[PDB]
This record gives structure tokens, C-alpha cells and sequence, in this order.
């Protein structure tokens, strides 16, 4: 496992997550995970946000994207809020964002936007305590193009928890992203990672 | 371009040349006459509360280290080593008593002094005069109820005088509320717009809200929802606009204490602001106590904007004439319940942050108005800001400054651009003063 | 399934395509699809275009890449040609392009180009009527580098149809791409997506 | 640099300074003296046929809305709101009777008029004079057999006169064929070249084809295939070159009606052109009917180029001195069978579009000649355009303009850069006309 | 297979490599390969370089990244050194690089760097002679972000050999990259591809 | 800016204005007075040994073709076709007798002559004067022990005279060792720094090593390991610094023959250099034979740097004021064992190439000092280069040039920037010569 006293660049949080996947790499879980992420990305890419909300997102979801302030690697005293939430949404907050996307007076969505998502590095592992809860980690490259020559590419690691709800449908109950570029160079972060 | 002669801004601020949003040469001239001369937002007490706490901030295109000294005061220094010009600090915030340059290891104090040089005695012997080699310091650093501003020009007016008539409107929320705190870290995103596009938008633009933000108004169910898609006009007496001598101004929307927050937060905010308003009636009177819980959309000249009550606090950091780095913080009243502070801070970022659904409606507006200022057939065109002109007053018995007594207008644009044109065609503060000696008369002219 | 009267941003064509894959996600088909796309990308990356034409492309292929004109989200009256073809090729048209690539007087191919392809999000489903025909969807990031400091990166979703020919070898019979950026910023689109 | 005194183009157009493809200050001066002064391609009748139809287009770096009016006329306006300068329209084409600015909701008509302002009566009262707040209009808008051009300078010559002697060569295909239609949408790509590189290449460069395009000629088996790799020279009398007062010019390659199309399309095209040429002999005589079915490589000054017969139609939209956004359309004769139109249009994009295998052979030529114009030791170097000089005539009995009587030459470069130098060193059309009073004498010197 | 006299753009080395994978595409090998590369990418992304050295890299490793001089397609006489080695490391040389990364006086690692790796196109095939040796080929997109607005994206094809050591743990014994951009535009190539 | 009057470098080179690393207009003026005027590194005999061998190289922002002629001489030509200006050659190296432009097919010889034009007789007839249409030629091409430099200005001093006093220090390794060879192909990387930042760093900066390279020093166990993190100072008499009339200069670190190379290579290198030194004692005396096996950090004015003994050879190719394309080669002694040459070359790239762990430690130093030179408050600030000033000598009996007798100092900065300021404010070589008539006196002023 990771010895974070010797591996001095590793955070405690990163060491915990890798411990969860380096053990169990079950083949049926991998294929389920891959299928879930590929279908979720397809829905999002064709801008079927209502369907995304209905079929992929759990009602107890926490959908969070943070931006972490840059601090000295040796910092030990300064302890004010470390991060801000770019997203920190519940299901109703997502629904407001979906309504705003589909409103015909959302002027920025004419001409229609073009989205293409590339999902890779999928890892899946069942939670020890909650046997209906699956931890899925994956990485995404998201390309958004619009209005002729505006092109914005987002990159990120996604730490998800997916849970069987009713129907036996595994739905997103937590997504956590620590956005890797501190200063966004994509005009905004108005995309669903 | 001859900046002494060129009329960038017409008389009374009624129109501006479109090239002001795109001309790179004027951008470089603003670095001299706007950003080297005026008061620029640095940080808040709440971000550097203890001795040795520091943040890095921009002042125009320069970067400075802003540090809490041992005696409680705040000093700010160029983030540039005095030896061969390396950037001294490469993080956004921390705590330290000194900053060591990683190039040759020169050690500076938190007070900007050159305290050590590796192997001084063997290398420089006694030749190095360390007293003259402290970090280049920001000459003026002052506070407005914990909000810290800096200015490189020692002749600038005191910060309170620079706020002019705008300070009266801000004081109910900034001061008589008990005080605000700034919630960090800020969201940071680069837009392809001139810094003046968002600055003008926040200073005086209530006109755009129902049309630009129609979808955000309709999806969120905030108190201004009924404006979506221009379905209704705010009622007679819904608000006011003001502007001041040094350029700051704002719109006032009476009673809108939950601002842009969605329905989930409305009831708690309205209850909290109504209760505090009831206590402030006795301290500062009915009018000021009502300003406290009224939504202020303000720009503190040149490039610091805010929405009181919504709690949005913005810095439009200039990169070049079509590039601006937007920093977004939340401002919250110090005596709110901690849980409500957190939710309000999240809600500020949800609406106006990097993935803000209201702020994203504004991108195309800002970016194309700015980029069209580089286009040959638009450079010499006139951007109009005449709405309400002829009805503004000065010297009113209740509301100070140049005031337009209606919620939707362009009063604040005119005062912003009148101060802008006076800076750009002046060499120093004295000349600005001379050019501004009839400022309120020029703005209320036809009235 | 997608209700495009509620999910207002979705096109009819995109709603059809997702219907085909959200049902059948057969493991053997996925593995076959992944192998096919990985080997095709490998051949193309090392510039083995004759072998690509011989082993991956069917004789009845329609190889098409469009660029669609940007129109108002609420447009209903203007109905002139919506898209132009960046590619719209039959087998013989592909052969002309492969001869042009391998010709020693193709001055643009000296120093040799460098190509690296990233294929993700693979989905596969058998056609209902033609049981020899497999529908494969995948996304590609194509990196092209040349002449020191020229770097062009292409991004797209590919809708394919692959059919068993003789030998039992599954070969490309249709590729359709709706290129996401309207104004290209890669100097040209002279690569095989 | 003093543009009144700087010799950028030498006498007779024989050479140009290499900095003209790289200097940003001269690019900014070209906006004033080239792109605010001359006629620039906007659209065709076939792309905005019905009342309300509109497209956006560039005119230099400015962007305009080009709209079909209710009376059948066409007006073009700057795509910029009269209030606080937002871009009014953000799509490339559509149909509407008005355009609403999404910033504050100002509503403009298709005719440019400010028709409504949200809550005008409560906010502006009677103060807003809407009649003075119409969209800034393109002063001149004129058609050439359906091809619509605009010009911001009211003093420009009429479009027909600006075409000068080039119109004669274009009329067989644009007018006597029955007329062309433009097939949209155009492919759009950005190249790292000056807008003059491709414009000069299309106006007069038949020299480069057999060498630059050797691989495309050999792979596709088009009618010029035997030129691949300079294996052969076009025969004596294979074509001609011409140039005209205001800058437009072109090369003619006798009889090459299938132009750059590969062998799959050759036979149908050649049959279609041969049959129409047979009918045009009676209408407009043998020479003009043969120009109809001959391959014309033309540039309409400054930045619109085309290949008739191949059916390539290009706009070289300037972005900066080393950046150009290339728009490629197809042009097709209205009376061809629809299936042959479609195949011809796909073929135009296959050879010269965004993934054109011919156009892609030209990128390094255009981009490095342009970028080398910024390099210190090449700014002041001379780019040569003297091939054929001393052999051009004017006033010929059959072919009008300054004409060089052979297929490969640089006559059209010299006319293009003579007109370019007279605009750059002139403040208005009157001074251009005074600098061009001996244009054909300077070129045939 | 590839006929490099007809497929004129293909190098002899590329022809050989494709021959090794176009045959054997064993499903258990593919999953093992995929798991190995995903876990290796995970360790590298969280900057657990000691753990990477301990669990993924063999003691006989040759870790090599070249930059190849641009020469004429038709060049046949000039034969001086064709490539320089950006990396060409043994185990000890990797160890010095890992110490350098973890040293607290490595000033360029403060504020902490952010790394995200996207591994695709995984191919695996057992060596003919050494039955403990697995050839794995994969492509990588590596995103490196630091100091607010510095963003460097690296693209490459990796030719690996992975060998079972003690414990039955498959470890990296050779990585070969021919870096596709001749002139680097990422400030340096100080990342582990 | 007026560059006769504009004084960018103070007297005796003690300080420079920080805008020299960021001003785009000064960069364009450096193209004229630095890069069109001085000698620039092209290639080595070892990379173009046979007739027809050629490489492309940059000279400032221009690109040239450097070709070995049939008579064994070397000629260099602008890489630009004489017709319509296309880049002629698009590869980095090869062997050919001629170069054909792929635009219209003009064929040029390896000697720059226009030899053929497709269909000349039928198209041009007798009108084309091919003799006047040869490739524009670099006027001056000279060799220093196989190292080939070019200069566009025919008035330049001979290369040996331009090396001035620095040639004495280089000659033990470049000439009396039996000669070096350059190992190609170079690593090539773009950094966001001004070309002067690395040039200054290599010419004279021993001061930064222990602090900037602390982690490299401590991870690899080279002969300078004990300097890591400023734990130790090099002993009295550890080295020296020098500078010369035309700007070239260098530090000397006595006996450091294994240079930056890690423990793995140290013993072999130390044995090889010691053995060669022992034979050189008799040929050139003890002092020069010790210079041979002593580490030299040198910049050959303006933008060629090297570390002898470490074997690093660099070209800092200017792109714009904050962009430089860095070329890195290895230099090895021709009589070393081939297997040693290979390991030394890989070790050069390991420490200082594209993934060099030492070179990477310098990036932030170079890039931020360069980029801060664009910032408004730092343009007019002074970068200091006064360490050791007042102790330099000239005319010493053992060590020629302007010499500072200690390992750590800024003597070589002063001489680099003195020559820089004399070029920038002159129109030609005669004026540089007039401005440099008291060059050593100005540099040793207070000594
Ligand atoms: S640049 Fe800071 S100590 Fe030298
Ligand atoms: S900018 Fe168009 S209505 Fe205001
Ligand atoms: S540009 Fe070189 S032959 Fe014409
Ligand atoms: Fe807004
Ligand atoms: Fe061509
Ligand atoms: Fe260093």
C-alpha cells in the first residue's frame, strides 16, 4: 500500500482511494462500470439532460466539483478554507441547471453546442459496508465546441459512488472532482463532468 | 492616439468609442493612468487575520504579496525579487515570516526587508546595502470595514474620499450590519472580454437582467423571477441609481435581500435581513436601514464589483484588451449562522462562480462587445449610455451623489466613464482633480 | 428511452442511435468491437494505409465526415443544404487518397508525419434486420505532429457499421462523423478519423 | 512605415517586398485601404432566395448580416448592436424578419431599423430617436449574375466596372451558361498564411501545379495528370493569362472543363460542357463559347478566388498578417442534373475543401512564404513576379485586358500587385484613379 | 501482414510490432494488461513515485524516450545518430529521478503539481521465446497542470515489456517511446510517460 | 524607445533594466543590432563531415541551410526560395547536392546557385539571369576547432578576435585535447523565457547552483553534492570568473572534470581527464593543462552556452521576448572510448536535456524573471549584477581578460551586458568599437 511518510507527494485522500481499487479488480464489476460510464457520457453528449437526471442520477446525489487554493507544499499553519465549490449540487439544484439548459431563452445555446466525452481508466470496487454501493473511478476529457471557433477542453479524475435504486438500476449518488487547473481557461466550467 | 485630445467619452458620459474595449495601445495607457493611479482591491481581514498571514493579489497586471505584519497592520509588496527579478512567491495564500527567492536564495522579511543573502560576508563582504534592497512596496494600503485596497500612487485621495458619495450606500451593509467577511478561495476563470465590460455591467446595468437572465430567472425562482423574458417591468419606485466623483456607482433594488438566490434560500435570507433591518431602524433611521437590506449592484472604480445581499464579490483582473481573469468570492455578514454562511457561499458560486448559471449568461455579451471593439468598422462607433439622462439630480435631501430616481437607467455608466475619461486624459491626480471640478454639473447638465 | 419533446436539445437522429445501444450491451460484441477499433487505429497510426484499405475497409464503404452549418436553435423556415461533406467517399475515392499519401512527390509527407490515435467509449450492437452487420460507436482523439512545432488535435464521435465479408473478417462498411468544430483550427482535416 | 512613400511593389508589378505577407502594421493599413474600400464577396441569390433569408459573412475582419428584403432587394448591415455593441446574430444562416439583441432586447428589423426597445415608453419616454439608431449599413451592395458583393465605400466604382476586363472572361460561364448557383454551407478552415498568398496563387499561378500538385495529379487521373512532377509542359497555345485595372485577373487553360476532378467525373462533365459549348457557339461565337468550357483560375480583387469548370469558389478572410480563415463553396451550372450537381459539389470539397487533397498540398507553400515575411533577413527581400514580362499586350482584337498569350506566367500577379500598391498608397478612390491612369501602359511597358 | 515495399510509409520496426498483436488477442491477457496500465497510471497520477518504483518497475528496466531528428523521406546517405534519448534509464537512474521529485527543496513542486493520465488502445501479446514476458502496447495522453495557468498535454504510443518477477507480480522491464513532437512545447518532458 | 539614448545597462554593467527581458520592441531592435551583427553558432564538422552534408540552423529568427561544399569548405544560405519566398528545406539534416523548392520547382545547388528552373527556355527564354538569383548567403562563416559560427555582417571581427580573451580559456579543451566533436541530434524544447535569461545564467552564475539545484545535487552524488541547499561554500581559490571585450565570458571551477555527472560516471571521467592533463603539462604548461580539466560555464556572445567537462552545449534561439527554443547537444573529446562518449552523451541529456533534472530546476527562474520584465511596476526596476565589483583585474600575468579571482561573482554578467549595451546603442561595428575602446577600464573601474 502507500506509505505516505516515504511517498511524500501523496495526499492521505489519494492513498485511501488507491487502496480501495488495488485490491479488488473484479471483471464483472469492471464491465458493469464501463457500461454505466459510457452510457452516461453518451446521454450527456447528446444533451439528453432530463434522461440523464432520470436514468443515471440518484435522488440522494451529491454532485461536487471543487477548485483548491494553491498553497506551499510545506504549509502547516495557514488553515482557512482550502477549496471552493464550483458545483456542490443536490438533485433539485441539478434540476434547476437542467431547466436552465433546456429553456428556449437560454441565448447561449443557440447555435446548438457540440459535446464529445472521452472516458478512460475505469476502476470499480464494491463498498465494504454498503453492499449495494459501488465505487467507480474514471478520468474524462470533455470537448465543448461552439459558435464557429470556440473550443474548450476539460480534463479531470472523477471519484464516483453508484447505488442500486429501484428497478435494480445503478444510479449516481456521489461525484467528486478536484479540478486540476486552478485558473480556468475555458471561459466557464458550465459542463457536466 | 493622443490621449490628451482624443474624445473617447463624450460630454456627460453619454457615449463612448467602441475601440475602448479593444485597443491594445489604450490598454497599455490604462496601465499608467488607471491601474497605477487608482485604488485596487487586494484582500480582506478575514483572509489574512493573523501575523504572517499573506495572500498574492493582482494590481492591474502586476502581482503583489499582501502580508499581515506583527503589529497588526498590512503591507503589500511587488512579488518580484530585488536581485534578478524572479517571482518571489508562487502560491495564492499562506503564513510565513519571510519569503526566500528560490533562484539565489535572497531572504526577504514579511515586512519587505532584505534580511539575508546566502554567504553575504564571503561574497559581498560589506558592499551590499540591504536597507536599500527591500521589496518594492505599494505606497498606499487602506481598509473599508475590513476590505483592503492598495494604490501605487502616493498622491491618491484617502480611500473613504475616493468612495465619495458611494460610501453612504455601502455603509449599512459594510459597517452597520456588524461587518462582512470575504469567503475564500475565489473561483478563477479567464474570459475573452475587456475588464470594462463586466465593470460597466455590474455598476449600472439593471436593464439587461430580464432579457439576458430570462432563463436563470425562470429556472431558479428567485425574487426577480417575474422579470423573466421581459414579461414585467419593475414597478414605479422599485429602485434607484447613483454615481460619484471618482467613478464608483451602483443600482439599488429596494428590499431585494435574497438577491439572485434560488427559492431554496429565500425564506431564511428574507427572515434574517428583515430582523436586522428592524434593529437598524433605531440606529441609523428607516432609509439607511432599508438600504441595508436592498440589493446593491456596485462597481468600486475601476475594477471591483459586488452584489450586496446576493453576496457576490468580483475582481476583473486585466490581462490584455480582450482578456480578463475573473476572481469570484462570496461576502457574508459575520453574525449569520455558520450553516447559512456556507450555503450562501455555495449559492454565490452556483449563480455567479466559474460554473455560475447567471454569470455564464453574460459571457457572450461581454466577450463579443469587447471583441467587436477591434473590428475596423466599429472602432469609431459610439456605445450609448444616455438612458435617463436629463433626469439625474445632485444635492438631493435624502440620497447623496448624482442620483437617477428609477431602477433602470445608465446614470452609473455616465459617472463611471466620466471619471475614466478624466483619468485617461490626465497625467496625475491634480489634473484629474482639475478635470473633475464640475463633475456633478456635467452629469446633471440637461436637468 | 429519450422523449425528444421533453428533452428539447436532443436531435431525432441522436435519440435513435442511443436506443440501439442502451438495450444490447453483449460482452463478446464489446470485445470484438474494441479489438476491431484498436487494430484499425494501429494500422492508421503507423501509416499502413494499403493494409488499412485491405484489412479494415469494405468494398461497399461509405466514408463520410460532415461539417454542419450553424443555425438558430429555433429555426424552422430556412431549409437549404444543412451540411457539406468534408469526406463522402467510396472505396475507389479512398484508394485515390491512399495513393496520394504514399506518392514520393507528396512533398507534405517529408519529414514523415507522426500520428497517435486515442479510441474510447466503444459501444456495439447487432443490427435487427441484417444479422451480419454490427453497429459500432466510438470516440476518437487524433494527434497529428509534423515539422518540429506543428501540432493538430482532432476530436470526434464515430458512428460505424462493420460487416463480415469473406474470410469471416469484419470490415468497415459505413463511417459517419458530424465534425464538432465548425471552423477547423488544424490547418486541414486531411487525416482519417 | 510611410505608405505614401514606401515602395512595397516595384514598377510594373515585377516584385514585391516579402514583408507584405508578414507585417502587422501593413495588415492594419490594408483594413483601411483594401478592405474598407473595395468590393468583397458576400453571398449568392441561391443561399438567400426568399424574403427574410439571411446569412452572416465577413467583410475584412468586420462581420455583416446580409438579408433578403420583402421587395426582393438585398441589404447588408454590421452585425453589431447600436446600444452597447454586442454581436447581434450568432448563426451562419436562417430566416427571420428581425434580429433581437440578447443583451438588453433591442429589436431590429431585417431592414436594419430599430423597431423596438423593451419598455421604451416607461424608460426612454419620447427621448429615443429610433430613426437614427438603425444598424450600420453597408453602403453598396450589387450582384454579378447572382453573386452578391458589398463595399463600405460609397465612392467605389460600380461592380461591373470594377471587374473591368475580367468580366468578359467570366460571362460565358456566369451569364451565357444559364447562370450558376453557389452550393452551401462552405467548408471553413484557418490556415497560418496571409490572405494574399492564396489570392495570388489562384489569380495567376499555373506554374506551380505540375510540381506542387504532382501527387494529386498522379493519384486522381484528372485531365492534367500528364503534368505530374513536371514530366511535361502544356503545349504551345495551351492557354492565356489576363489582368485588369482594379486588380482582378485569371489564367485560362483551353478546354479543361472537368478541371481538377478525378477520372470518375471526367466523362460526364466533358460531355455536358461539350454539348453546351455547341449551343453557345451560335449565341456568343466560337471564342466566347470556348472560354465557357475552358478552366479559369481567377481572383476577384482583393480576396475572392475561383476555379470555373472545377467549380471551386473561395473567400480568403483576413484574420491577421499570418492567419486567414478559408471558406470553400462549390459553384454549379443551374441546368445540370441534380445528381451531377451533388457529385460535383462533393468533388469540389474532396479536392479543395477542408480535407481537400489538392488544397492540402498548398498549405506549406502558403504558410511558410507568409511566415518568412516576418523574418528579419527576408522582410526587405524581393518576391519576383517577372515571368512573361515584356510580352503582355493591351487592346488585342480578340482578348481584352492586359493579356499574356501563354498558359504559364505572372501577368496576373503583376496586375494584382499594381492595383494593391495604388490602393495602399492612396487615401480614397479618386487618388487610386489618379494613380491608375496609365495602368495598362505600366504593365505592358 | 504489412508489405513495406507496397506500404511505403511504414517503417520496418512498426511493421514488426503490428505483426505481434494482429495475431493473438487473448481476452485474459487484455484484461491483465488493462489492469496493469490503469493501476500504474493511477500511482503515477497521485505522484506515488516510490510505490510506482516498488510495485510496477522491474530491476532490469530500460525506461527510454527518444526524440528523432527530422530527415527527408527519401534520405539514403546521411547516417549519423538519428535520435537522442530524452530518457534512457536503468533502475538506479529512475531512483535518482524519484528522489529528485520527492526532495522538499525541489522548488518547482510547490504548489503541488496536478497530473491526469488517459490510457487507451491497450494491446497485449506473450513473447514467443520468453513465456514470462508480456508485450504491452498502449497510448497515453498526459495532462500536467501547475501554478494557476500552466497546462501541458503530452501524447504518445508506448511499447512495453512486462515480466513476472517474484510474487508473481508482472513488472515493467522495458518502456520505449518515440516522442511524436520533435520540438517540445510543454516547457520540458519531466513527466513519466 | 530611442536606443542611442536609451540606457538599459548602467555603467560598468552593474545593473540592467528589467524590461530588457520582456519588451517586444527591444526584441525587434536586438534582431538588428545583436542577431544581424554578431557571430551565431551553426554546427560542427562532426555533423556535416562529407561533401553535400547539410543541416538547418537558426540565426536569430532566420533559418539557414549550412552545407559542406565539394572543396571541403562550408557555406550557409537563407532557407528561403528566391522566387516567391517559400521555405526551401523542411528537414533538420541530410545529404544532397541541391535543394528543389516544392512550390514551382526552382532547383538550387548546394553552393546556393540557381541551377535550374522548370521549362526555363519555353517560359523565361533568355530573360532570367540565374547568376543574380542565388540563395541569399551568410557573408561570414568561420571555424573554432570544428565549431562553425556564422555572421550576416561582413564587417564583423574575425571569430578568433571576437572570442577575445575567452579563447585562451577554451583552447585547452577545444584545441589541445586533440579536439571535440558535437553529438547530435539536439534535444529541442521551447521555454517561456527571454534568450538572455539562460545566456546570463550560463555565462556567470555559479551563485545559484547550491540553492536552485539543491535537489539535483543531493539526489545524484556528483562532485558538487556538498553544495546542496547551501550547506557549504566552495573553498578559497575554488575558481575564477572572466569576461572579454565582445561579451563572451565564463566561470572556471578548478579540477571539476566530471562536472554534473552522477556517481556512475565520475571515476572513469576523472581517470581520463587526469591522464590527459598529465600529457598536456609538457605541451602547454601546468596552468593551461589544469584549465583543460577544470569545469568552464561559458557563454559565447550572444546566445551559445556550454559547460566543458560536463559536455553540455546549448543554443538559446530567440522567438520573441518571452519565448526561446532551446537546443541541447553533447560535446565529447574525440579520443575518448566510443562507449564512454555514448554514456556521456546520454548523461548530458539526463541532466540538461528536454527531461534534464538540473535544467528543469532552472525553468521557473528563467521564465518568471523574463515575464516579470513585462509587468508595469517592474519594467523600470534594476536587475543587479554588482557581486565582486571593485575586485576585478585586467592585464594579470597569468589569467587574461577582465578577471575576478573567486568562483562566485558577477564579473561575467557585467562584461556580457557591457557588450550588449554597446551593440544596442550602435548602428554598426565601427560604433561598437568606438563605444568599447575603454571596455576593460570601465569594468575594472574601482579596482
Ligand atoms: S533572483 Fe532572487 S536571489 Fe537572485
Ligand atoms: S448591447 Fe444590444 S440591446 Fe444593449
Ligand atoms: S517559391 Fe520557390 S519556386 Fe516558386
Ligand atoms: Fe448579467
Ligand atoms: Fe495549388
Ligand atoms: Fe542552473
Amino acid at each position: 500500500m502507500i506509505n505516505i511518510q516515504e511517498d511524500k507527494l501523496v495526499s492521505a485522500h489519494d492513498a485511501e482511494e488507491i487502496l480501495r481499487f488495488f485490491n479488488c479488480h473484479d471483471s464483472a464489476l469492471q464491465q458493469e462500470a464501463t457500461t454505466l460510464l459510457t452510457q452516461e457520457a453518451h446521454l450527456l453528449d447528446i444533451q439528453a439532460y432530463r434522461a440523464w437526471l432520470e436514468h443515471c442520477v440518484g435522488s440522494e446525489v451529491q454532485y461536487q466539483v471543487i477548485s483548491r487554493e494553491l498553497r506551499a507544499a510545506s504549509e502547516r499553519r495557514y488553515k482557512l478554507n482550502e477549496a471552493m465549490n464550483v458545483y456542490n449540487e443536490n438533485f433539485q439544484q441539478l434540476k434547476v441547471r437542467v431547466e436552465h439548459q433546456l429553456d428556449p431563452q437560454n441565448w447561449g445555446n443557440s447555435p446548438k453546442l457540440r459535446f464529445t466525452r472521452f472516458i478512460t481508466n475505469v476502476q470499480a470496487a464494491m463498498d465494504v459496508n454498503d453492499k449495494e454501493l459501488l465505487h467507480i473511478r474514471s478520468n474524462v476529457i470533455l470537448h465543448r465546441a461552439r459558435r464557429g471557433n470556440q473550443v474548450d477542453v476539460f480534463y479531470a479524475a472523477r471519484e464516483d459512488k453508484w447505488k442500486r435504486g429501484e428497478g435494480g438500476v445503478r444510479k449516481l449518488v456521489q461525484r467528486f472532482v478536484d479540478y486540476p487547473e486552478r485558473i480556468l481557461q475555458t471561459h466557464n466550467l458550465m459542463v457536466f463532468l | 492616439m493622443n490621449y490628451n485630445n482624443k474624445i473617447l467619452v463624450s460630454e456627460s458620459g453619454l457615449s463612448q468609442k467602441h475601440l475602448i474595449h479593444g485597443d491594445e495601445e489604450l490598454f497599455q495607457h490604462e496601465l499608467k493612468t488607471i491601474f497605477a493611479r487608482n485604488w485596487l482591491f487586494l484582500t480582506h481581514d478575514s483572509l489574512i487575520p493573523a501575523p504572517g498571514d499573506y495572500v498574492t493579489a493582482k494590481m492591474g497586471i502586476d502581482e503583489v504579496i499582501v502580508s499581515r505584519q506583527n503589529d497588526g497592520s498590512i503591507r503589500a509588496f511587488l512579488n518580484v525579487c530585488r536581485h534578478r527579478g524572479k517571482t518571489l512567491v508562487s502560491v495564492e495564500a499562506g503564513n510565513a515570516k519571510g519569503f526566500v527567492c528560490s533562484y539565489h536564495g535572497w531572504g526577504f522579511g514579511s515586512n519587505g526587508e532584505l534580511q539575508s543573502v546566502p554567504f553575504e560576508k564571503d561574497l559581498y563582504g560589506e558592499s551590499l546595502n540591504k536597507k536599500c534592497l527591500g521589496l518594492k512596496e505599494v505606497a498606499r494600503v487602506e481598509s473599508f470595514h475590513g476590505f483592503i485596497y492598495g494604490c501605487f500612487d502616493q498622491e491618491a485621495p484617502p480611500l473613504m474620499d475616493y468612495l465619495g458619495d458611494a460610501a453612504w450606500y455601502l455603509e449599512p451593509m459594510f459597517k452597520h450590519s456588524g461587518g462582512l467577511e470575504l469567503v475564500g478561495p475565489p473561483g478563477k476563470v479567464v474570459i475573452k472580454a475587456n475588464w470594462k465590460a463586466p465593470a460597466e455591467n455590474f455598476v449600472g446595468d439593471a436593464y439587461h437582467v430580464g432579457w439576458t437572465h430570462a432563463s436563470s430567472l425562470r429556472s431558479g425562482e428567485s425574487i426577480f423571477s417575474s422579470l423573466a423574458g421581459n414579461a414585467a417591468l419593475p414597478p414605479e419606485g422599485a429602485g434607484l441609481q447613483m454615481t460619484s466623483k471618482y467613478g464608483s456607482g451602483m443600482g439599488v433594488l429596494w428590499d431585494g435581500y435574497s438577491g439572485v438566490h434560488s427559492a431554496d434560500l429565500v425564506p431564511e435570507l428574507m427572515a434574517f435581513g428583515g430582523a436586522k433591518q428592524e434593529r437598524l431602524n433605531k440606529e441609523i433611521g428607516d432609509v439607511r436601514a432599508r438600504i441595508y437590506r436592498s440589493h446593491l449592484n456596485c462597481t468600486v472604480f475601476p475594477n471591483n464589483s459586488m452584489l450586496t445581499c446576493s453576496g457576490v464579490f468580483k475582481v476583473w483582473n486585466p490581462i490584455d484588451a480582450n482578456t480578463t481573469e475573473v476572481w469570484t468570492y462570496a461576502i457574508v455578514e459575520k453574525d449569520m449562522p455558520e450553516d447559512l454562511k456556507r450555503r450562501l457561499a455555495d449559492s454565490v458560486q452556483r449563480t455567479f462562480g466559474p460554473a455560475g448559471f447567471w454569470e455564464s449568461d453574460d459571457n457572450d455579451n461581454m466577450e463579443t462587445a469587447s471583441q467587436n471593439g477591434k473590428k475596423y468598422q466599429s472602432r469609431d462607433s459610439d456605445l450609448l449610455s444616455n438612458l435617463g439622462f436629463g433626469e439625474d439630480v445632485y444635492g438631493d435631501a435624502v440620497y447623496p451623489g448624482v442620483v437617477g430616481k428609477s431602477a433602470i437607467g445608465e446614470t452609473s455608466y455616465r459617472g463611471f466613464y466620466r471619471a475614466y475619461q478624466a483619468h485617461v486624459s490626465s497625467s496625475n491626480w491634480a489634473e484629474f482633480e482639475h478635470a473633475s471640478s464640475t463633475w456633478h454639473t456635467e452629469l446633471t447638465k440637461t436637468t
